[PDB]
């Protein structure tokens, strides 16, 4: 004999289509909203699924490296790095120290551009356009280093099994060092416009709140973990190159809101600058690729002077190396999180199965939990902090 | 509270078809297909889609097929697929078949395929 | 458990000695002895975490996967709080074609574990979404690419492939180019799908040597 | 319990039954099992019930669909039901 | 002929431990979802 | 680690640290030593349902005994944190997380296996070991 | 269904493939008037089946943009500068072609080109040029149904004279004579709608008595394919009328119904009055450039062709001889285009 | 480079020299918890740490 209480109903099943001030790529987002507040978000993906994983199965191991560069167009080096590390683990190949240094250096460089693009495109999505243009000039300076080492500004394909494709051109280390001398001042200029700004604070504070338990449950990595209070970095917890030698501190925040992750990314840029300076000063001298010529191509004079080297060149550029039967999962700290490749080999010259673990796939899965109770405008900021790349999400 | 007077899925596909038939008007209104096609006309196509999978008898394969057919229905119902998809894949071929006039060929099936192509297994487009 | 930042300075260590030893050499034996019914076989091989270490691989059956995953996440000594990914590999030579692979992380142990469930096309694998929320999309992808059904999944739908796609592309019997192709027609002002025609066919180059031995 | 005349509803149901490809020829009347006299398939039976749904503006329970078997049974079901 | 004594050992062992459930011939082809003219 | 906040705070206060890194999200309780002792003893009481000659029960008993010892010699609550590599709050949440899976383990009873149970284990031998020396 | 060959000599050698875009069809076609409404669909049908289509066009890159998508690489050849008076260009266009389709026509006169040039001189000149070659095997000319030598309208009379000239030079040519063609880019329903909606009053010649047999564009395009797939069709004129014969009043009423116009805006501009209102405006047209304001509807020729019954003669070839069932133009997909405008649940 | 005039791949062949051994584990034999927790520290002083590997293996 006590009255029951009824409730309310939600409608407005909107479709948020491909939208330019958002994370780059095409996003189709179906949102159920009670009034102006979202109740469910269902991201529709597959709009950039190019069948990469199945295409890898039909190519040789060296022929499949350019796939990883194009999986993530912002951070190419980190993406191909995991593939070459997995092949190296299965092949039992040891990388010379100079090549290990070159890999760590360029990995930090691509990390820096990734963070620059992420922060300034997020500010553009908010509506501030000056940091964005102020950033493209820096990103051009770093693309110039890429075009110097590889001849391609974006899809270098520079990392190879056992080392790097070519050696560093003379004069590169000086130029990188000059860009480093001025980088901190440029970053401070960007930081003043974003940090301390009342409108930016209001837009980003307490938006997209994540807790450490939630991050581990949903499989998140990188800035999302470190903005919530988790002292976990693969470069430190599970080193994969001469990163162990390198001296740098993990940036940690605790709130988990959008602002905390932005601050983490800026500090990550600074830590990457420190790692680059250490790489520049301690760069060794010697071989840049593995001495073994049954897994690495011989030098051109050597193929033109030796019969064994011509044989090795012919059989490596036609058949490729044979990877011993086995399975491995090698992960690297990509700028967007943890990127890993699960490679299955049956003993042939082609991969049998190459699963790609997307750091952004789990973040897009986390979108629904994060964007609950938010508004249509908050979705853009939340997408910005996830920093999702849909060619990277859709393999 | 007691007296002596007191107390005195082989057809899973049928249920899925019933679900499709009951959901047909909703997809007609959602996909603006009222004028182009009738409800009965679409109800006819759905049976042929069901009949293609008749030979299977294993229960587990039947379960998988039913789940996939439910997915096909859900795509139209949830607006994943669009109006032009419905036109292209269901309504247009059914209307084309009705409008088709053909001469009853006196040549047997072998002669016609022999005249047509060397390898009968290869498909023909725009027949 | 959760690697909440505790030490402000001098946390140079990768981990403690005891935590490393228990997971470097006792982890598989500990799992087998503690939960014997779940495990059928175990493989210690090249480590997922690193080149120098060794990480376990555990083979279990589909019925025991949920309980094994629940044990792995919440056991005090073994805290695999994270599901890195879920994957399937198609082996047409085997009667049980598909091998569903689970990759986990223990932040406390700084270790990686791999769990394999071997199934066929008809059998289903119980969903582990209640143990790890990240599983939902991974199992949806496994269903899309390989056709492995996951039981008690909240909503098992295709993710990557086009709407109306019925085949499972990553199956080894699926053609690399597929069966259909997409073109716009002027007559019918619609984008339509048609059977495949290739202007230039894919050229498979057979590079295998008779003298090779690594091929298994 | 016949809300509307038995002759009218019967003529209408047999009119819809004729629309199906078979269920005709020499015997289209009462006392004809859908699947054992008329050659109808189960899906065709369900569609026929949906066509009767359109004709008489009233729904049929699925368990009743398990119970319905004959031309007599369907007309009996529709006459019994007040909405008709 | 002796033994590979490598990953193939665990490969064969996974083969002999596990097995597939029997189904009628051709039933899986319908589950595959490819055009039926393929068969 | 490095704080990403321009504001200056003291991380040796051992409470400002916890507030900064967000341990309060894990548990609103303070997480003292006595709470850890109580949680470990409650886990010991809980694992009584598992049969006495079960390897899992022996494992939980050994771990709880080790942690009760570590509480024993160390009178400082921070010292327990250093030895166990964890905040006291998450150490306490650990035993509850163990409590959560006891029902699932008592439904399937993994410890029941036949007296001929044998789990084959395959181990990888690296060539670097053999090539360099024997 | 079994694919039927294009009945062209030595096709069996050259043809190969399933019959799709990437397949090889042994038909090289020079379609004059490709960028037009009728020509574009014919180009689409021929090129869809793997054949090569040469499309001479008067310089206009944006108008011929859709034809670029029609075929695979190298199949649709677009020749930039087409003039009806240039013999050498016509010879170059049909050099490799074994079928030639002429869809070149003008609805109205201008200062540069009159009916007698386009509808008479060009067919005769092209007929001579095609005849001298010999490689061209099939010739198809597209004309109106109502075209007759004894017709009041100058357009429909010149078209028939040009068709007779074509028949004289090439005896094996096929004269396709479709009715008012309905399509998305048609000039029938689109002009009627523009008349009903953006014009002060909709003048209807007489009371809409004139009977017409409208046909859908896809049906005519398929009919062209069926003409080319049979050599027995050569030398015959096919009156491709629609499935239903309708008076103009019915079509106006049904457009008003489908668009859900408030009421009937059509007025009775009976004949003998249009013959006085538009008669000077024809002389106006012949001395002025192309102007969007007035055209087609606002001519004495249109009034003269809307006082007669443009219907197929009783004894005549049609869609049935080509084994095609024409689709109704008042229902179904044909009428979707007008349907999108308004259906009363719309706006 | 000491490989110019001294060529021996079989000595430097790590790819094809990997192998897999086999063991059988049984539930009857108890696990050695003495190994796991006997070496575990009981006080802060006894804590021992594993340093991060500085470089990955190289042939030199
Ligand atoms: N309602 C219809 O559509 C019907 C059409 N027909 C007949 O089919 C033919 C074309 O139909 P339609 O396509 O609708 O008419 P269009 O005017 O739409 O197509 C005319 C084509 O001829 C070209 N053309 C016209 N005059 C010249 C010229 N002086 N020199 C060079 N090229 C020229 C045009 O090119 P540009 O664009 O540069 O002028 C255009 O490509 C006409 O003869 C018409 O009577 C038959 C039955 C009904
Ligand atoms: C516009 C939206 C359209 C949606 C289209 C949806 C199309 C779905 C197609 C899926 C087809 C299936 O499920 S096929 C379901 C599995 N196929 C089987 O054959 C199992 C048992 N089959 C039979 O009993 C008979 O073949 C049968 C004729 C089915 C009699 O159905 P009943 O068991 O009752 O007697």
């Amino acid at each position: 004999m006590k009255p029951l209480t009824p409730s309310k109903v939600s409608n407005f099943t909107i479709n948020f289509g491909p939208q330019h001030p958002a994370a780059h790529g095409v996003l189709r987002l179906v949102l159920e909203m009670d009034g102006e507040i979202i109740k469910r978000a269902d991201p529709h993906i597959g709009l950039l699924h190019r069948g990469t994983e199945k295409l890898l199965e039909y190519k040789t191991y060296n022929q499949g490296i350019p796939y990883f560069d194009r999986l993530d167009y912002v951070s190419m080096m980190c993406m191909e790095h995991s593939y070459v590390l997995a092949i190296e683990q299965l092949l039992n190949v040891a990388v010379p120290l100079r090549g290990q240094y070159i890999r760590v250096l360029f990995s930090e460089i691509t990390r820096i551009m990734n963070h620059i693009l992420a922060i300034t495109c997020h500010s553009m999505d908010v509506g501030a356009l000056t940091p964005f243009l102020w950033a493209f000039e820096e990103r051009e300076k770093l693309f110039e280093f890429y075009e110097r080492v590889s001849g391609a500004r974006m899809h270098a394909a520079y990392f190879r099994v056992g080392g790097v494709a070519q050696d560093l051109p003379i004069g590169l280390l000086r130029d990188i060092y000059d860009w480093s001398r001025q980088f901190a001042s440029r970053v401070d200029e960007m930081e003043e416009l974003l940090t301390g700004n009342r409108i930016w604070k209001e837009r980003t504070i307490d938006v997209g709140l994540v807790t450490a338990q939630q991050a581990w449950d949903w499989g998140c990595s990188g800035p999302i973990l470190r903005g919530s209070g988790i002292d976990w970095d693969l470069r430190k917890n599970q080193p994969y190159d001469v990163y162990g030698r390198m001296d740098f501190n993990v940036p940690i925040a605790g709130h988990g809101d959008c602002y905390d992750r932005y601050l983490v990314r800026v500090q990550e840029m600074r830590e990457s600058l420190r790692i680059i300076y250490q790489c520049l000063n301690e760069m060794p001298d010697g071989l840049y690729k593995t001495p073994d010529q049954k897994v690495s191509p011989p030098s051109r004079g050597q193929m033109k002077q030796s019969m064994e080297s011509l044989i090795h060149h012919f059989k490596l550029f036609s058949e490729g190396y044979h990877v011993p039967a086995g399975e491995t999962y090698r992960a690297v700290e990509a700028p967007k999180g943890e990127f890993g490749v699960y490679l299955v080999s049956r003993g042939g010259n082609r991969p049998y199965r190459c699963k790609i673990r997307s750091p952004g796939y789990a973040h897009l899965q986390m979108l629904d939990m994060v964007a609950k109770g938010a508004m249509l405008a908050d979705v853009v900021t939340i997408i910005g902090t996830l920093d999702v790349v849909f060619g990277e999400i859709d393999r | 509270m007691t007296s002596r007077f007191a107390y005195v899925t082989c057809q899973k596909a049928r249920n899925l078809y019933l679900e499709a038939c009951r959901c047909l008007p909703f997809i007609h209104r959602l996909h603006k297909l009222e004028e182009i096609t009738s409800l009965k006309e679409m109800r006819l196509i759905i049976k042929d889609k069901f009949r293609v999978n008749s030979p299977v008898t294993d229960s587990r394969v039947t379960d998988l097929l039913i789940f996939k057919g439910r997915e096909e229905l859900e795509t139209y119902l949830f607006m994943y697929k669009q109006r032009h998809h419905a036109i292209t894949e269901y309504i247009e071929p059914y209307q084309i078949k009705k409008l088709l006039i053909e001469r009853k060929s006196s040549n047997s099936a072998f002669l016609d395929s022999f005249y047509e192509k060397a390898y009968p297994l290869v498909h023909s487009k725009y027949a | 458990s959760y690697c909440y930042a505790r030490k402000m300075t001098d946390k140079d260590y990768i981990a403690y000695d005891n935590i490393k030893n228990f997971g470097d050499n006792y982890l598989t034996d500990y799992i087998i002895k503690t939960v014997p019914k779940y495990v059928t076989m175990a493989v210690n091989g090249p480590a997922q975490s690193s080149v120098l270490y060794q990480e376990p691989t555990i083979y279990t059956t589909p019925e025991h996967i949920y309980a094994l995953c629940a044990f792995l996440r919440d056991h005090v000594n073994l805290q695999y709080k994270t599901l890195i990914d879920i994957t399937a590999v198609d082996y047409p030579e085997r009667s049980a074609r598909f091998e569903v692979v689970y990759h986990l992380l223990s932040p406390r142990l700084n270790n990686r574990i791999r769990i394999k469930v071997v199934v066929d096309e008809v059998t289903s694998v119980p969903s582990v979404s209640r143990i790890w929320n990240a599983a939902n999309w991974f199992e949806r992808e496994t269903w899309d690419m390989f056709g492995v059904f996951f039981s008690n999944h909240p909503d098992l739908r295709r993710v990557l492939t086009d709407y109306g796609f019925t085949g499972h592309p990553l199956r080894k019997d699926f053609p690399l180019t597929g069966y259909t192709e997409v073109r716009y027609d002027y007559g019918k002002k619609r984008v339509i799908s048609e059977p495949l025609e290739l202007t230039q066919e894919f050229r498979y180059f057979d590079f295998s040597s008779p003298w090779d031995t690594l091929s298994r | 319990s016949s809300f509307l005349p038995k002759e009218e509803v019967e003529s209408r149901i047999i009119a819809q039954v004729k629309e199906q490809n078979l269920a005709a020829g020499i015997k289209v009347e009462l006392s004809s099992r859908f699947d054992k006299d008329l050659g109808l398939d189960s899906l065709d039976k369900v569609e026929l019930l949906i066509s009767l749904e359109e004709d008489f503006g009233v729904e049929v329970p699925d368990a009743e669909i398990d119970k319905i078997h004959t031309v007599e049974d369907a007309v009996n079901f529709f006459i019994s039901n007040p909405s008709s | 002929a002796t033994a590979p004594q490598d990953f193939s050992l665990a490969m064969k062992k996974a083969d002999e431990i596990y097995s597939g459930k029997t189904v009628k011939a051709g039933d899986i082809g319908f589950s595959a979802g490819v055009p039926l003219e393929t068969y | 680690f490095k704080a990403v906040a321009d504001v200056e705070i003291d991380f040796s206060n051992r409470a400002v640290l916890k507030k900064y890194v967000g341990v309060d999200h894990l548990s609103k309780e303070q997480g003292t030593k006595a709470k850890f002792i109580v949680s470990l003893n409650s886990l010991l009481e809980a694992v009584k349902s598992v049969p006495e000659t079960a390897e899992y029960r022996k494992a939980i008993e050994a771990t709880c005994q080790y942690r009760l010892k570590v509480c024993g010699e160390n009178n400082s609550d921070a010292a327990i944190e250093e030895v166990l590599d964890a905040h006291l709050e998450e150490l306490i949440a650990e035993s509850k997380e163990e409590l959560r899976i006891l029902p699932v383990l008592l439904e399937s009873k993994p410890w029941d296996v036949p007296a001929d149970y044998s789990a084959p284990v395959f181990d990888y031998v690296d060539a670097s070991t053999i090539l360099d020396k024997k | 269904s079994t694919l039927k060959p294009f009945d062209l000599n030595a096709n069996n050698a050259v043809r190969n493939g399933p019959g799709g875009r990437s397949s090889i069809g042994g038909v090289v076609a020079t379609v004059f008037g490709a960028n037009g409404f009728i020509g574009s669909y014919v180009v689409n049908e021929i090129s869809k089946r793997g054949n090569q289509v040469v499309c001479p066009y008067r310089c206009n890159e944006n108008k011929v943009q859709p034809l670029k998508q029609m075929g695979d690489l190298g199949q649709v050849v677009l020749l930039p500068e087409f003039d009806i008076h240039d013999d050498e260009y016509i010879r170059r266009a049909i050099s490799r072609s074994n079928v030639v389709i002429n869809c070149v026509g003008i609805r109205q006169e201008t200062k540069n080109y009159s009916y007698k040039d386009v509808h008479v001189d060009f067919p005769t000149r092209l007929a001579k040029i095609v005849a001298e070659s010999g490689k061209v095997e099939r010739f198809i000319q597209v004309s109106e149904m109502g075209a007759d030598v004894s017709h009041a309208s100058r357009r429909l009379q010149t078209k028939a004279v040009g068709d007779e000239a074509i028949m004289k030079y090439i005896p094996d040519a096929t004269i396709i004579r479709p009715g008012n063609v309905v399509g998305i880019e048609d000039y029938f329903y689109n002009n009627l709608i523009f008349q009903l909606s953006y014009t002060i009053v909709a003048p209807v010649i007489n009371n809409g008595a004139n009977k017409v047999q409208p046909t859908y564009i896809l049906d005519v395009a398929d009919a062209v394919v069926k003409i080319l797939k049979d050599k027995k069709t050569s030398g015959k004129t096919y009156y491709l009328g629609g499935p239903e014969t309708l008076t103009m009043r019915q079509i106006y009423d049904h457009l008003i119904d489908t668009l859900r116009l408030s009421n009937d805006d059509t007025v009775n501009l009976r004949y003998e009055l249009a013959k006085m209102l538009y008669k000077p405006l024809d002389t106006l047209r012949t001395k002025l450039p192309e102007f969007p304001f007035l055209g087609f509807m606002m001519s004495s020729d249109y009034a003269e062709e809307q006082v007669a019954d443009s219907v197929a003669p009783a004894g005549s070839l049609g869609y049935k001889d080509l084994s095609i069932s024409p689709a109704k133009v008042t229902e179904g997909l044909a009428i979707e285009g007008v349907r999108f405008i308004r259906v009363g649940g719309y706006d | 480079p000491k490989l110019v005039y001294d060529i021996k791949y079989f000595a430097r062949d790590y790819r094809r020299n990997n192998s897999y051994t086999v063991r059988s584990v049984d539930s009857k034999t108890p696990f050695d918890y003495s190994k796991v927790f006997g070496s575990a520290p009981l006080k802060p002083a006894d804590v021992k740490t594993v340093r991060i590997p500085e470089v990955m293996p190289h042939r030199g």
